[PDB]
């Protein structure tokens, strides 16, 4: 979890915003992926948001349901994800690394062991994207326990005792929902987030890192404004991975061009 | 916090994006406002009676059993209005949309009869209805897409996936998540995140109600066992309900045992499967050994899914009630025995249930015993895939 801390730190002295894209493990294969995210920071990503592929992923719209589908389709299982987290860590000592888990992935060979494994491989947050505040005490306290950074999503509909809950329990950063509904970028958030940022704010809550429809450089600096450390974007990066799957070539330029773009509009 | 207890021992729970959590919690809040109020279970009542035609029949075969020492009652849950059980809680499930001033209405359905039911009881009461089915089962299901379409429901055919129910299930939840200020999530079954495996038994128990009442009434005792089959747990658990506290009758839950569960081409986790969390609930999931939800199989769409209502996954773990399998052959020979020696043209989904009562007077037949099966829904839905079926064959 300190990772972030020291991220946030250098950010503040430099009056800057975070930016964070999203890939999916694997997607398109296990190495043109690990390149996909050498790219991706290389261009100037400040952490990284990782999924490791699900069968069923039910935050998530069309275009990362087919990132998931094209990891499947490379035979990618969250045992090579962990060997590719390795591999990520080894060349990037301190990029922040989340996962973006779903419930059963972690639950499936006992939730301390997961967290564990998180531990070893250097993995500094987690985000069970399924797994509301609620029924979030065991995976908290596994979190906890292993030195991860326990990801809680603030939503646009949250009431004060939500905003009081996620402070207090969460570590690294606050995930700042963009809106209702599933990931995508075609569908960009409605609702001014000023009062919530200020609220977390108030409450010592983790830095706010907005998310979800987030696929331009202008919702970037917008979500900076605001207040938010920055910003998360996985469809719009997707999208990039999607439309180039015949030429790797060009992804990686496209990718860069995109990355690079979006991480200057986190600049002040 | 909730207002209800969300778990049955470790199953259960709201395991749902956070976003959605005001939504369960309402929902919670106005089931639990909405049972305590007069004026809501009179309309409910009224419904049910007047629109469905509760209570529906308890027949006692003679063909089926002749030569046994059983004793077999159906309850012709297959006579409700739409044809199904799935009726009855939709009614209910309808009024509280209404009660939280929503205007519209998702559902999933894999045989097509939750759909119907959901069709039927928003063009009654004024609630604009769209359905996610997966597109195998469109076809398969096809008499109740052309019901469900001209009723003037929206009918979404899903091809993700294995384009079946489960799939159709994480559509109707994507679409809740984005959609949940106008849109009431309508679940067909006993599963999903609290409070819907609570409602859901609650809006079915007048099943199990009737079947005591009648039972008393003809045979003057309880009956020995009460037989359902096992999507998500809604026509079993509301038959169920009213005799968990009866310890003398047996509770028999039937899964689809498809094509053999050796095979691994079946739905049923409960007693094959392993405990884990997906579509909102800590339950029994068909899945890989490092933990991702498998694709289902059965003969009969209403019992194609990787899991199970947390209720079911309680009694079973506590014994209270036992779960078996009947595979598509055994359903199929009993569908076609209660068509050509009771009269009555079943589901397919029902034939499991059936088919194992049948197999515990064949196996035991000098055994005296008072069986009653739920007989959870009519066969026009199925009778141009059994057609289809039973003519490759010759018979
Ligand atoms: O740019 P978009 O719209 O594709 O957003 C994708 C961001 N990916 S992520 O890992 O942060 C992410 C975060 C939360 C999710 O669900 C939850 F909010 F319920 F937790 C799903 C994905
Ligand atoms: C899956 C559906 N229904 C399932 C079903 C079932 C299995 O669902 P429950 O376990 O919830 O009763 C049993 N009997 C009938 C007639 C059914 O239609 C559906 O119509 O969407
Ligand atoms: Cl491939
Ligand atoms: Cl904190
Ligand atoms: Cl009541
Ligand atoms: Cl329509
Ligand atoms: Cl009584
Ligand atoms: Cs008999
Ligand atoms: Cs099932």
């Amino acid at each position: 979890m300190e990772r972030y801390e020291n991220l946030f730190a250098q950010l503040n002295d430099r009056r800057e915003g975070a930016f964070v894209p999203f890939v999916t493990l694997g997607d398109p294969g296990i190495e043109q992926s690990l390149k996909i995210i050498d790219t991706l920071i290389d261009a100037g990503a400040d952490a990284l948001e990782l999924g490791v592929p699900f069968s069923d992923p039910l935050a998530d719209g069309p275009t990362i349901q087919n990132a998931n589908l094209r990891a499947f389709a490379a035979g990618v299982t969250p045992a090579q994800c962990f060997e590719m987290l390795a591999l990520i860590r080894e060349k990037h000592p301190t990029i922040p690394i989340g996962l973006l888990m779903y419930a059963n992935l972690v639950f499936n060979n006992g939730i301390d062991a997961f967290y564990a494994r998180c531990e070893q491989v250097g993995v500094d947050s987690v985000l069970v994207a399924d797994v509301p505040v609620e029924e979030s005490a065991p995976f908290r306290q596994a979190a906890l326990r292993h030195n991860i950074a326990p990801i809680f999503i603030c939503p646009p509909n949250a009431d004060d005792d939500l905003l009081r809950q996620v402070a207090s329990y969460g570590r690294g950063y606050t995930y700042l929902l963009s809106r209702s509904g599933v990931t995508g970028a075609e569908n960009r958030g409605a609702l001014p987030l000023h009062h919530l940022i200020e609220k977390l704010k108030e409450y010592h809550a983790a830095p706010a890192l907005q998310g979800f429809g987030i696929s331009s450089p202008e919702q970037v600096s917008a979500a900076v404004r605001a207040g938010a450390a920055g910003a998360i974007s996985g469809s719009a990066i997707v999208k990039i991975i999607e439309k180039n799957l015949a030429s790797p070539k060009q992804m990686l330029a496209e990718l860069r061009s995109f990355v690079s773009a979006m991480k200057a509009a986190s600049r002040a | 916090t909730t207002l209800l207890n969300p778990y049955f021992g470790e199953f259960g729970g709201m395991y749902v994006p956070q976003i959605l959590m005001p939504a369960l919690n309402q929902l919670e809040e106005a089931f639990v406002s909405a049972q305590k109020d007069p004026e809501f279970q009179a309309q409910f009542a009224d419904l049910l009676k007047n629109y469905a035609g509760r209570p529906t029949a308890l027949t006692k075969c003679q063909n089926i059993t002749a030569g046994t020492r059983t004793t077999l009652y159906l309850k012709r849950e297959d006579l409700l209005h739409g044809g199904a059980h799935k009726t009855n809680q939709v009614l209910g499930q309808a009024l509280l949309a209404k009660r939280m001033g929503k205007s519209e209405i998702i559902a999933e359905t894999g045989a097509g009869a939750h759909g119907v039911a959901s069709a039927l009881a928003s063009a009654l009461l004024g609630l604009k209805c769209r359905i996610y089915m997966g597109a195998k089962d469109v076809e398969r299901q096809s008499p109740n897409v052309f019901r469900m379409r001209l009723m003037g429901a929206e009918v979404i055919p899903v091809h993700s996936g294995s384009a079946t129910l489960k799939d159709a299930c994480n559509e109707a939840l994507r679409d809740w998540s984005g959609s949940y200020e106008t849109a009431h999530y309508m679940l067909g079954t006993a599963a999903g995140p609290h409070p819907y495996p609570t409602i859901v038994r609650e809006f079915q128990r007048m099943i199990g109600e009737e079947t005591k009442a009648q039972i008393l009434d003809k045979e003057g005792r309880l009956p020995d066992a009460v037989i359902a089959c096992v999507g998500g747990g809604s026509n079993a658990i509301g038959m169920f309900a009213d005799f968990i506290n009866d310890t003398s009758v047996g509770l028999i839950g039937v899964e689809p045992g498809g094509h053999g569960i050796e095979t691994g081409e079946h739905g049923a986790p409960l007693k094959h499967g392993r405990v884990g969390i997906y579509f909102g609930m800590k339950a029994p999931m068909m899945q890989t050994a490092d933990g991702q939800i498998e694709e289902s199989y059965s003969i009969s769409a209403g019992l194609d899914f990787p899991s199970v209502g947390p209720q079911h996954a309680y009694l079973n773990s506590i014994g209270r009630a036992d779960y078996v399998s009947i595979t598509d052959d055994e359903a199929l020979e009993a569908f076609k025995t209660l068509c050509r020696h009771e009269g009555i043209i079943p589901a397919l989904e029902s034939s499991h249930a059936l088919a194992h009562a049948l197999k515990m007077m064949r196996e035991q037949p000098e055994k005296e015993q008072l069986l009653v099966v739920n007989l959870s829904g009519r066969g026009d839905k199925d009778i141009f895939t059994v057609h289809d079926i039973l003519k490759a064959r010759g018979e």
